[PDB]
């Protein structure tokens, strides 16, 4: 309160009161006019056509929201390396954003010279959407997130949905939500916001690898008392049919009887990081998994939680079935292979079949060799299943979270769902964290002396500052496993290398190296 | 440091067509390390206008005109030792 | 708090209470914007190359550290006459470091055409790094401390620590500490910073000279009941072994039995000040004490405290074993031998060895003249120990602290350390007072319409000003010696000269023309 | 990647014996990287029982009989890259 006393103090700590890790941030963000304070509506008719696949209708409003769903937000990598370590799962168990310090400035040009002078008030407008009641546009790593560093000061990226779409027109379902038709709170440099948001009840996320394969559950030492069919003939010959069982023991663990078996399937294609051995033709769009309602395809990226290749193929990776982040100072498009870091899911090989493989196989026919007056001698085919649905008692693992990724995703607002985790590994809850619309109010620069009934085209030019501060405790879960081999944890090499990992360069750009998974300690199944 | 096993079954069979499709599993490789590879290469077939070249450890094979084969199974280990043993596929 | 209302009241007083000496202190700071507020990582590698000696790796992070452990920015040389005149001893007690009157204030360059006004609302963050968890980089008597002369007003120093370096190259346990990690506090023009620090037990400051010689410490007028092996030869001859004790009285000090020792030594190269006699050859770095871990070498600097001279030769000084401060106006290198001034250590040439000579002889082998069956007629040889570690029962002086001189520096934290007395001068502590890293926060001048995910390298140059109060109460510990000759004090000489000693010349520029020690006073061993 | 900076100093000398020892130092050796070794060898000198081939940094010389000398100071850094400076030194 006051033009002269700061409205709140910069917190960036990371606590640690042990099974509770408070993790505050807080990042400078700088918050321009968009839309020239306007409400443009946004189709591919106006942003020069596109495919029938990618045609959208939606609505380009002016407002600016903070979005801080990535997990390097919160935890610095030494958190983060502190977290996987020596923990078996974590959850976010509150939120606090005080939103303080903001200064509102007025650009003036005159013959190309840029005066900036600060508006001591001009107020700028923040308000939470407390009941979801606008389309949750958080929740697809849209890079406008709260900066790795925290010195790193960021633009706020604004806010655009889109409603149905018949082709580039809209239907009479399509919403048209105004921001403005919210009660919002005005902020004019001297004050602050702050809301305080409790996590549901989301499930314990799973930060660990399972140190026992699905299939190699059982004990190598005893029979299992469930006879098993072995051989069909006796010997090669005509007409020696029999059938003979035998012992299902630790001899033969193929066809071992057992409770569970592997997690879904759907099927990725299959593509090798050396460039040589990719067939040579563009299958990058045809001939990878996609889902297509409404008859517009659309990539099954990245699908259910499936294993990236099977044990010893490091090269491999599935076309549209792992998250692939992009390193510091790479391009937009048409990057090459090695400017891009690829996040390989060989973690859960246990407990999910590999992307790039076909899940089994199934019988199609039935192996009656000679039958009574419709003879056929039709042997035993088997067909693969590509895809496979949920099944009784089948077990899997959910994708990983990596520090560059997602932490929440609204489920929809549908009749049902299945185990609503999203598909690029978070936390999936009913009520997220609302979003943080933040619009700094347009001020009409020099109205005529005469009436004149329009809308007041011409604003003054104008931006904001401030801080931004997002404190979320997370509940662990710590480990007691009486393993007594070492656990395998994550390090960073000790080796002399030109710049430390995690840490910024000669210029100041700060460059993280690899993606840092979250399953590093091993929980027997 | 034992040198794979390689153990192919059936190793006879009499097979009469419209069912030539035979399989002759090949997967009973005995090792102690992982079985890198399996290949697939027959010796001696009626001229056809195929050459079963293949890398699977369950042989797949059909149209088989009549005549005599020979299948011959190699297999490595991680190590590098190769066993080969022969297999004999009669069609009437 | 408010813009209109001063936020602190300039104390600058020296209170005498008697026991305790609360030396209240301060002047204006104005701190730029260093490195663009971005971390770029410093090496030889950058700056042009170096030795392999000079190989470091480190970091330069845009925080300002306020430093002021250097006796002058408190103690006006007159309370200094009045702290050595007469004192025994004297050690910081408490502090209170009052940041207030902040005025953030905004550059604009235009067409060449400097134009300075304030921002009411741009804030800079003030923090003190209360657990020592950063690099200490206080304690070198590096140039940038508070003004000798209260109205100067100066310049922030840059905080850049430095890691663990291969050459130029990084390690894995190189650590990047990342200052906005921590909590800081935010003051905005109105707003004021204040912390007190309770000096921990650190042991009373010798502030007096010794006025009995370690070496004549006995009774002039009575023997010793001791015998000293005297005579070996009852005279010139062959075959004349004899073995002739004596008691060592007064006549002969030198072989008298003695309880102590003087302290250690470690040999310093002695140059003398008449240029004439110093050898004709470049002996700077090679031919001077050093002790080089880690394979890169590293002069002794200044060492063990020892005596600089033996009494009479006031002209010579070791090599690397006083501190040398520069008086005002000198340059940065290169300087000639009376552009600066060298501080004499003659004031514990009673329990220190000199530094220049050899500590005495050590025998090296046995003087067995006649043997049985191996005759070699070995006489008794002595050897010189250069450098002498400490021994059962050695007493040592620490070294002076001068007014320009340091007065804190931490104890590394190790597993174990000796006399944990800072080689140049002043306290050990192991919990020293903290750092004061200060930063103005970044303000983005305009960020795009269009989004950009960048770091958004364009801010406004601005800097800030203040005042910093630094209230240390010291305790003192008065003198009560029952000498009849007139104690030797500090003075300055009453003759005509053209500027008045530690007084503004001609141009306002403040002159200190000698170091000042504190061992003045007399106090029998 | 910037070669080795190889500064001898002094790089001249008038020593007149008894003391011929004389060092000159070599460890002004800019680059960026650590240097791994230092080589020193005399191109010219009148006729001695010894040869000089040194590695030490701070080359120590005794026994220094009348004539003209010319030491060469090699660097070489982690990389490979080799720079060569020389180094005069006379005694009267």
């Amino acid at each position: 309160d006051g033009v002269g006393s700061s409205s709140g103090n910069w917190h960036c700590d990371s606590q640690w009161l042990g099974d509770r890790v408070i993790t505050t941030s807080t990042r400078t963000w700088a918050l321009p006019t968009y839309n020239n304070h306007l409400y443009k509506q946004i189709s591919n008719s106006t942003s020069g056509g596109s495919s029938n696949d990618n045609a959208y209708f939606g609505y380009s409003t002016p407002w600016g929201y903070f979005d801080f769903n990535r997990f390097h937000c919160h935890f610095s990598p030494r958190d983060w390396q502190r977290l996987i370590n020596n923990n078996w799962g974590f959850r976010p168990k509150r939120l606090n954003f005080k939103l303080f310090n903001i200064q509102v400035k007025e650009v003036t040009d005159n013959n190309g010279v840029k005066t900036i002078a600060n508006n001591l008030t001009s107020t700028v407008q923040v308000f939470t959407d407390s009941d979801y009641q606008l389309p949750y546009v958080l929740g697809s790593a849209h890079e406008g997130c709260l900066p790795p560093f925290p010195a790193d000061v960021f633009m706020i990226p604004q806010y655009g949905y889109l409603t149905l779409n018949d082709g580039s027109q809209a239907v009479g379902r399509s919403s048209f939500y105004c921001l403005e038709y919210f009660p919002s709170q005005m902020l004019r440099t001297g004050n602050n916001f702050q809301f305080s948001y409790e996590f549901e009840n989301v499930p314990f996320h799973s930060s660990y690898a399972h140190s026992q394969s699905l299939d190699r559950l059982m004990n190598p030492l005893i029979d299992q008392y469930l006879y098993y069919l072995s051989k069909t003939i006796n010997g090669s010959g005509q007409n020696q049919q029999t059938l003979k069982f035998s012992v299902a023991g630790p001899s033969n663990m193929a066809v071992q009887g057992r409770n569970y078996i592997p997690g879904p399937s759907y099927r990725q294609q299959r593509v090798s990081t050396t460039v040589t051995q990719n067939n040579n033709s563009e299958f990058a769009w045809p001939g990878a998994s996609s889902w297509a309602l409404n008859g517009r395809n659309s990539l099954m990226n990245p699908g259910p939680a499936m294993a990236s290749h099977k044990e010893g193929e490091d090269r491999f990776f599935p076309l549209s079935g792992s998250l692939i982040f992009g390193k510091q100072g790479t391009g937009r498009d048409n990057v090459d292979a090695d400017k891009v870091m690829i996040t390989n899911e060989e973690e859960i090989k246990t407990t999910n079949p590999v992307a790039t493989e076909s899940y089994g196989q199934v019988a199609t026919n039935h192996q009656s060799d000679g039958t009574l007056a419709v003879p056929f001698k039709a042997q035993a085919q088997t067909g693969w299943v590509q895809n496979q649905g949920i099944l009784p008692g089948m077990v899997w693992q959910d994708r990983d979270v990596y520090l560059q990724g997602p932490i929440w995703a609204k489920i929809p607002h549908t009749d049902g769902n299945f185990h609503p985790s999203p598909l690029m590994g978070g936390f999936g809850m009913k009520h997220p964290p609302p979003q943080i619309l933040i619009k700094n109010t347009p001020v009409p620069a020099d109205p005529p002396t005469a009436f004149n009934k329009d809308k007041l085209n011409s604003f003054i030019t104008q931006y904001s500052t401030g801080q931004v501060s997002v404190e979320i405790e997370w509940e662990l879960q710590k480990e007691n496993s009486k393993r007594w081999n070492p656990e395998i944890q994550y390090t960073s090499n000790y080796y002399k290398s030109n710049n430390v990992e995690f840490a910024v360069n000669t210029e100041g750009v700060y460059s993280e190296p690899r993606p840092i998974g979250t399953r590093y300690l091993t929980r027997n199944l | 440091n034992r040198p794979p096993i390689a153990i192919v079954s059936p190793q006879f069979q009499e097979i009469s067509l419209p069912t030539t499709s035979t399989v002759i599993d090949g997967s009973q490789s005995t090792d102690d390390d992982k079985i890198v590879q399996y290949h697939w290469e027959e010796l001696k077939g009626p001229l056809r206008e195929e050459k079963i070249s293949e890398d699977t450890a369950i042989l797949k094979l059909s149209k088989l005109v009549p005549g005599n084969y020979t299948f011959s199974l190699t297999v490595v280990d991680s190590d590098g030792a190769t066993n080969s043993t022969t297999a004999n596929l009669t069609v009437n």
